[PDB]
């Protein structure tokens, strides 16, 4: 079957105020390019071709810029439908909405606004497939994540993640953030579930590249009380007595997917994408054929657009787009 | 028509134009003679031009002029002359001659926009003399809005580097006139050396003003890549093996050379309006082109 990806271009962590005044959040220029672009190049890289974007607040400017998208060309591989709906302000409603129009056929990969990534989902995508149809819908979600170390500037003061998981099928066992918790709390629910080894981790990123399955649109419609993905996962992790059909977690090792949220996160991800940490994606590859993004990569990570007329004796040590 | 006006005409041509390298002034005056030859023959004109070129060589001691004479002699009989009257020949001949003029004029611009993309930005360029072609290719690379410095030597016998500076700083480029004897010093701190040439030998190396070779050798030991520019006609069928071998019709004008030779082992990249080269390719090209 085709691989269709729901997508919302208004991450409701509405923190880029006042910056959100002039141009909306997603459209932001990180490295003189739209983040949403980065996301779309990602979607194309993992090879999905029917992407359903969504923007409620400021959808106008979104379409205004994305009409000339790298993937709004007729030659594109991705088809896009900016459903200009301004009712929801929580993803819950847009998921019940992709329920409300049977858009997702089956086995979709929902994604937040401005994930920076290079990840090939196909390994995951297929293992999801395996333990979902060689297991017949016992799954509902197979979280994907990226190994890291806590001290890195990827986990700003604001957001980290800590998670209990199994080690045999790698199914989720609990998910929770750690905004100032010198200790933690895990129930023996974990082990009265099974006596064959359980793992806790604090070295996964907030990758926010949840693979899912339209029965996720089910799990959102059948209960109108969820407003974010964390709502979803913790509700399903507590509602394991019946009708849980838990999440099958999975971590990568070689890629870089970060759902940029706050100005510090934008800082970190911009000055790591300049360092090519995500390559293929970097503006000298000019992946959006958009003209003025001709970036003549040069000595020692100094990038340089055309006609910069760089000043005499102006030293530039590194990473200067 | 006699040899007096020929030599003085070369002199006048070079005087009204110090900006025209001696070779092309020679070739010009040569075409001028061919015009007013007032002869009607084929070989009887070959003899005239050979004698005239001998005189010009005996006036100006440059390799450029005599070499250009050789090449002009070649490029008047390049294909079937279509010998019909020994007069219309002259017409078509001098036509090909003015075409030769055309290519010789184009030479500089060709080599400039051929090379000015070879200078990585922010490095020190170390020329050696008043090499018109070097000045032009630099001027180009500047016009492309780059950044780089200039160290120039001064090629002691006559002040050349002083002149090159006085004319280059007119382009507002960082310039520094080393004392040519000091090449071994600044050789540590410039990456690559563009050097003007005044004649290419048939194995790839070049012949050039007094200091070239020693600079050359320094700029190889330290692996600092070594460039050179010279347009077409300054190819020559002279194959020395030792610095004593270079003919003495060039070496003068107590006893001190003016030009000397560098083995092609050292020259790392040519520059010829025929295109980028590789000294052995200068050989191949010379045997082919010369004809």
């Amino acid at each position: 079957p085709p691989l269709q990806a729901v997508l919302v271009a208004d991450s409701f962590d509405r923190r880029f105020f006042p910056i959100s005044k002039d141009q909306p959040r997603v459209l932001l220029p990180l490295a003189n390019v739209a983040l949403i672009d980065y996301t779309l190049e990602f979607l194309t890289a993992t090879g999905v071709q029917e992407t359903f974007v969504f923007c409620c607040w400021k959808a106008a400017q979104i379409k205004e810029h994305l009409l000339k998208s790298k993937w709004c060309r007729p030659t594109s591989l991705n088809v896009v439908r900016i459903i200009t709906s301004e009712l929801y302000r929580s993803l819950g409603d847009v998921l019940r909405d992709v329920d409300a129009k049977a858009l997702v056929r089956s086995d979709f990969l929902l994604v937040y606004g401005d994930v920076i990534s290079n990840i090939n989902i196909t390994r995951a995508l297929e293992e999801h497939r395996l333990r979902r149809k060689l297991e017949k819908n016992v799954s509902v979600m197979t979280m994907i994540f990226k190994e890291s170390s806590p001290s890195h500037p990827t986990r700003c003061h604001e957001d980290n993640v800590v998670v209990a998981v199994d080690s045999t099928t790698n199914r989720v066992l609990h998910f929770q953030k750690t905004q100032g918790l010198r200790r933690f709390a895990f129930p023996l629910s974990l082990f009265q579930g099974s006596s064959d080894g359980v793992e806790v981790r604090y070295d996964l990123l907030d990758c926010h590249i949840s693979i899912c399955s339209p029965q996720v649109a089910q799990l959102f419609t059948d209960n109108f009380d969820y407003q974010t993905r964390d709502d979803f996962v913790r509700g399903l992790l507590v509602n394991e007595e019946i009708l849980g059909n838990q999440i099958h977690m999975h971590v990568t090792a070689k890629e870089y997917g970060a759902r940029v949220s706050n100005l510090h996160m934008y800082s970190a991800v911009c000055a790591d994408v300049i360092r090519r940490w995500v390559y293929p994606l970097t503006p000298e590859a000019n992946f959006t054929d958009s003209t003025t993004q001709s970036c003549t990569h040069s000595r020692h990570n100094i990038y340089r657009g055309p006609e910069v007329s760089l000043g005499h004796g102006s030293i530039l040590e590194e990473n200067v787009l | 028509m006699d040899d007096k006006e020929l030599i003085e005409y070369f002199k006048s041509q070079m005087k009204e134009d110090p900006d025209m390298a001696s070779a092309v002034a020679a070739i010009r005056t040569l075409l001028e003679f061919l015009k007013r030859d007032k002869g009607e023959t084929i070989q009887g004109l070959r003899a005239n031009l050979t004698s005239a070129i001998e005189t010009l060589c005996g006036v100006d001691s440059s390799v450029a002029v005599s070499s250009g004479g050789e090449l002009f002699l070649r490029f008047i009989s390049l294909a079937s002359l279509e010998y019909s009257d020994y007069s219309k020949c002259k017409k078509i001949m001098i036509e090909r001659g003015e075409l030769f003029l055309r290519r010789i004029s184009l030479s500089r611009n060709k080599i400039a926009d051929l090379c000015h993309t070879f200078i990585k930005d922010g490095a020190t360029i170390l020329t050696h003399a008043y090499s018109r072609v070097v000045l032009r290719v630099l001027e180009a690379a500047v016009a492309a809005k780059k950044r780089f410095s200039v160290y120039v030597t001064e090629s002691q016998p006559d002040l050349s580097g002083k002149k090159m500076a006085k004319a280059l700083c007119h382009l507002n480029v960082p310039v520094t006139v080393v004392l040519d004897a000091a090449v071994g010093y600044i050789m540590e701190k410039a990456d690559l050396v563009i050097v003007g040439a005044e004649g290419v030998v048939e194995n790839g190396g070049i012949i050039n003003k007094i200091g070239t070779n020693q600079m050359a050798v320094c700029a190889k030991a330290q692996n600092k890549p070594f460039y050179v520019v010279a347009e077409s006609f300054k190819f020559v069928r002279l194959f020395p093996l030792n610095q004593q071998d270079v003919p003495d019709k060039f070496k003068y004008k107590e006893e001190h050379p003016w030009v000397d030779y560098t083995a092609p082992s050292l020259i790392t990249l040519l520059f010829t309006d025929l295109g980028v080269l590789t000294p052995s390719a200068v050989s191949d090209e010379l045997i082919k082109l010369y004809l």
